[PDB]
């Protein structure tokens, strides 16, 4: 009944509408933005004097073209037949997959919806929905592209991951709050997103593989799958769907990315909620999924072993799990779950572990809290003062701001003038930042000197090198530009400037705070912790990061850590993961002892 | 500009090499060997 | 050879772990219901070690 | 010039007069104190020794400075006499393995 | 090629001649996809360029003639697979499929590949020939048969040396002086020349139909 459906829909050429028919038609991702304007002119989606009486036209073409290619990619072979290499069923696939564009079917995922907002008076400004944009007719979209296209290669995959996805997966996450957890918005997203997109996931999950290389998009994906996860109007079946596509995902990167999610869970597990129960297969599975990645010293050949973070989080995690279960109440699935995770856990840890004395300092307690879930809390800065002596560091990577201001202007067109006029475009200052006025200094100072007061914050021993003790004593125009086209930083600096430009974005999203609490609330897109965005997403953090921590070390200043470790007992043999579990397992069963002797 | 008499007569010669900017220099040695 | 030495006091605490399990496990089979078999095997596994 | 190479990278010349011996370098246009006194008939291959911190490292510019003579006009005898730089096919980065 | 101005722009007919050098049922050519005929209507036919020996297919690419649906029209060099097949079927009511094709009926013909019309296309300012979903009416008209072909007898479209003296001479056009002005007079030449290129000659009859035939 397809064969023939699709063999007399295309002879016909009038049934694809004005837009898919042939002949002067702009396409589909093309004909996905006229009826987006539409719904937003009532001139032309109403009868120009709620569906019943007034048709909405905006909502009323797309919803055609969420229909038609709906039934052509239903009419798509069962690719068990494609397989076997049945001919009739490859050539409508074909004709199918020559109907329909993927670069026309890839924006139309990628279109971004339209939100609920929250108002002043507290009430939401929910736009209608049998009017505007609908999440089932994005769910077409990936019906044809798993059916007719199919998902076979990593790169495609995370290219449409990327572009159309999280910006849909991260939509759902405002809408996780108490008065938009009941939106038909939250109704609507969740329904597509747990009935279409994350099974696709699901099926897609072997194409997870080898994508180390990409690290930022398969440390936010899980990150968007969580944190949605604990989500309140989520449905059972929706809820085993997603716990599925989560352990799916999981179960094939290399143990390296899971440490975002790793450090999201050792927060939240502990608690042993209702929630917890899917956190805790998850720990699970990934514990003996790779075990000697952190039990054996060496690992797995290609994997290669812990970076002892993940294993002094693993270490405070089994601690805290298995005290919270000590001070619980008695439930048969609860234990029955959690031994497995504690014995999978205990048995990826070294059982000689070496309890390193350095617990980690600064512990965030910022992003990980559950109510308004966004607590930023930057270290004290104006407590420190920048010393004199960095002050020539401040005035040079002034005039090195004031060198990419004056490249970019260069690219502009600024004309000289004596005047600032910003409608001819004339400034006054080509001028060297010598020429420059305090003022116009200080929007280059204030900068500086507040990211120098952000690493002084922690304690940053920032140690000026002989080499910059030596450009002290060094001490119709020829512009020049600084060439940083080969500098390079180390593994753990690079792995230092990333919590530096997370503290950054922390700054970013606490002013964004406080001028949402101006906006009367909404959560903006990208106001998600810096651990849930993504590579593109994350780019002011590391151009500032970059340019400030390779600039330092080419004016000379050595910066380190926030002060040096307090003491190391490696001799102890009374440190190592055994020490604490043996005398832990002796103090209850000494307990039992005593109970059992009564 | 040079002199095409020195030049035809001279037997020195000559190579450049450009630590390229971010490259340590410390880490770099520049020369002959046999 | 590739390394895990227990040092001589873990092999202290595991050998009193052993004795006071079967200390536990003396003349208590019905206090413990049904799990009188995995003590038995907790002893079996850990006396061999 | 200390710490600050980001105006451009350190441009080493290396001056080899096959006729004394004596081998001088320049840096950054600037006559360097170290010197040496090759035996005759001694055969220098240009090398350049390197640890790589940085995606590019060095490079092999074969130009020319004023009244000296191009790497290719000792290299190649039939362009002896050709005071344009060249860098024939022949003429190859090698690497100790 | 346009063939309605030949009183005054003669037709390359050399180059427009198609054989028809196959028709299988369509389940036979699944058939022999999967391991002297007269044509019915409803059969897969196989068309050889006389010219360049290769056969029309479905290049299945497109020029973006202004259609997304269509894809462009070619020739192969293989026969494999069903991209160089195509079926004939009844453009009026007066033929049926498995009757006879005559020598003045109009045909359709669909790709087996693609699933699309043999079509015209009015686009651009040209007038361009694609497979798309719209239906053209072609007329399939005789130049020659080859059965009813005699050797050593003058057809039309033949290639020939007009040998005028003694079996020396050749009538033919001057050498490559590099200046066509020269190059366009006639003469005639021996010797060398009657195994050159310069001396050979297409005969081409006035007619569009039944072209190569026996001249007279």
């Amino acid at each position: 009944n397809a064969n023939v459906v699709v063999r007399l829909l295309i002879r016909r050429p009038e049934c694809f509408g004005p837009a898919l028919r042939g002949e002067g038609g702009n396409g589909l991702l093309a004909a996905m933005e006229e009826a987006i304007k539409i719904a937003e002119d009532p001139s032309r989606d109403g009868p120009s004097p709620e569906e019943d009486d007034t048709i909405h036209m905006g909502n009323a073409i797309m919803t055609f073209y969420s229909a038609l290619i709906d039934l052509l990619g239903r009419c798509a072979p069962e690719m068990h037949l494609i397989h076997a290499g049945k001919g009739e069923a490859i050539r409508i696939r074909s004709i199918l997959r020559s109907l329909i564009p993927l670069g026309d079917l890839v924006g139309v995922i990628s279109i971004a919806f339209q939100m609920p907002t929250i108002a002043k008076d507290g009430n939401v400004v929910e736009p209608d929905m049998s009017a505007g944009f609908c999440p089932d007719h994005k769910a077409a979209m990936v019906l044809f592209l798993d059916r007719v296209y199919g998902i076979e290669v990593q790169d495609f995959l995370l290219h449409l991951l990327e572009v159309g996805f999280l910006p849909d997966l991260r939509a759902a996450a405002s809408l996780d709050t108490a008065a938009l957890s009941a939106t038909d918005m939250a109704l609507a997203l969740n329904r597509y997103l747990c009935t279409a997109v994350l099974p696709l996931l699901t099926r897609c999950a072997p194409l997870f593989a080898g994508t180390e290389h990409h690290a930022s998009l398969i440390d936010s994906l899980l990150h968007t799958v969580y944190r949605l996860s604990k989500g309140c109007s989520l449905t059972k079946a929706q809820r085993d769907s997603i716990e599925v596509c989560l352990l799916s995902i999981c179960g094939q990167l290399r143990p390296s990315m899971m440490q975002h999610l790793l450090r999201r869970l050792v927060f939240d597990v502990p608690l042993l909620n209702e929630h917890a129960k899917m956190p805790l297969k998850l720990l699970t599975n990934h514990y003996e999924r790779c075990w000697k990645y952190y039990c054996l010293p060496g690992g797995w050949g290609n994997f290669g072993a812990a970076s002892e973070e993940e294993l002094h989080l693993s270490r405070k995690l089994f601690w805290g799990i298995f005290d919270a279960l000590s001070q619980k109440k008695y439930e048969q699935e609860l234990f029955k779950l959690a031994l497995p995770c504690l014995s999978a856990v205990a048995g990826a840890l070294p059982p000689d572990y070496m309890e390193s004395n350095y617990v980690s300092m600064m512990e965030k307690q910022s992003s990980m809290d559950s109510e308004g879930n966004f607590n930023p809390q930057p270290v004290d800065t104006s407590n420190i003062t920048i010393p004199e002596k960095l002050e020539y560091f401040i005035n040079k990577y002034a005039e090195h701001s004031h060198d990419k201001w004056s490249m970019d202007k260069l690219a502009n067109g600024w004309i000289y003038g004596e005047i600032y006029s910003d409608s001819s475009k004339v400034q006054p200052l080509m001028k060297p930042y010598k020429l420059l006025s305090e003022k116009e200094k200080e929007i280059y100072r204030w900068p500086i000197k507040e990211s120098l007061k952000t690493m002084l914050a922690w304690g940053w021993r920032i140690e000026r090198t002989r080499e910059g003790d030596s450009m002290a004593l060094y001490n119709g125009y020829s512009p020049r530009a600084i060439d940083m086209s080969n500098v390079t930083l180390s593994r753990d600096l690079h792995a230092m400037a990333e919590m530096m430009a997370e503290n950054y974005h922390n700054i970013w999203a606490k002013k964004k705070k406080m001028e949402l609490e101006s906006k009367g609330g909404g959560n903006h897109p990208l106001l998600v912790p810096y651990d849930t965005l993504t590579a593109k997403e994350k780019a002011k953090d590391r151009e500032k990061a970059q340019d400030i921590l390779k600039f330092l070390q080419i004016n000379g200043y050595a910066v380190s850590r926030g002060f040096k470790d307090l003491e190391l007992d490696t001799p102890s043999i009374e440190k190592r993961f055994a020490y604490s579990f043996l005398q832990q397992l002796i103090r209850y069963v000494d307990e039992a002892h005593q109970y059992i002797l009564e | 500009r040079d002199d095409y008499d020195f030049l035809m007569q001279t037997s020195t010669y000559y190579y450049s090499v450009r630590i390229f900017p971010g490259q340590e220099p410390a880490n770099v040695w520049v020369g002959w060997i046999t | 050879c590739s390394g895990g030495h227990a040092s001589n006091k873990e092999k202290e605490m595991v050998t009193s772990l052993f004795c006071k399990l079967g200390v536990l496990v003396r003349h208590r089979i019905s206090l413990f219901g049904n799990d009188a078999t995995s003590i038995v095997n907790c002893l079996h596994i850990l006396g061999q070690t | 010039p200390g710490q600050g190479r980001n105006n451009n990278g350190l441009e080493i010349g290396c001056v080899v007069d096959a006729a004394s011996g004596l081998l001088t370098f320049i840096a950054n246009g600037k006559e360097l104190s170290t010197y040496y006194q090759v035996e005759p008939s001694t055969k220098l291959f240009p090398a350049v020794f390197a640890q790589a911190t940085s995606p590019n490292v060095f490079q092999f510019e074969l130009g020319r400075i004023k009244n000296v003579m191009p790497l290719s006009a000792g290299l190649f005898k039939s362009e002896h006499k050709n005071p344009v730089p060249q860098c024939p096919p022949r003429l190859h980065v090698q690497f100790l393995s | 090629e346009s063939t309605s101005n030949s009183k005054n722009v003669p037709p390359d007919l050399s180059i427009c001649t198609f054989v028809l050098e196959q028709s299988l049922s369509v389940r036979a050519l699944q058939e022999m996809l999967a391991n002297h005929r007269t044509l019915l209507y409803g059969h897969a036919i196989l068309l050889r360029h006389s010219y360049s020996g290769m056969y029309l297919c479905c290049l299945s690419t497109s020029r973006s003639s202004t259609d997304k649906l269509a894809f462009d029209v070619g020739l192969q060099e293989d026969t494999t697979g069903e991209a160089c097949w195509w079926t004939i079927h009844p453009a009026s009511k007066q033929r049926s499929e498995g009757e006879k094709v005559r020598v003045g009926d109009d045909l359709i013909l669909v790709s087996v590949s693609s699933e699309r019309y043999l079509h015209l296309s009015y686009g651009n300012g040209s007038l361009h020939v694609d497979a798309a979903f719209q239906q053209t009416l072609w007329s399939v008209a005789p130049i020659s048969s080859g059965s009813e072909a005699a050797q050593g007898y003058l057809i039309g479209g033949d290639v020939l040396r007009l040998l005028h003296g003694h079996m020396d001479e050749c009538l033919t056009v001057p050498s490559g002086e590099h200046g066509e002005e020269q190059r366009r007079t006639v003469h005639y030449e021996g010797g060398a020349v009657s195994v050159h290129a310069r001396s050979l000659w297409r005969l081409e009859t006035l007619r569009v139909a039944w072209s190569g035939s026996h001249i007279r």
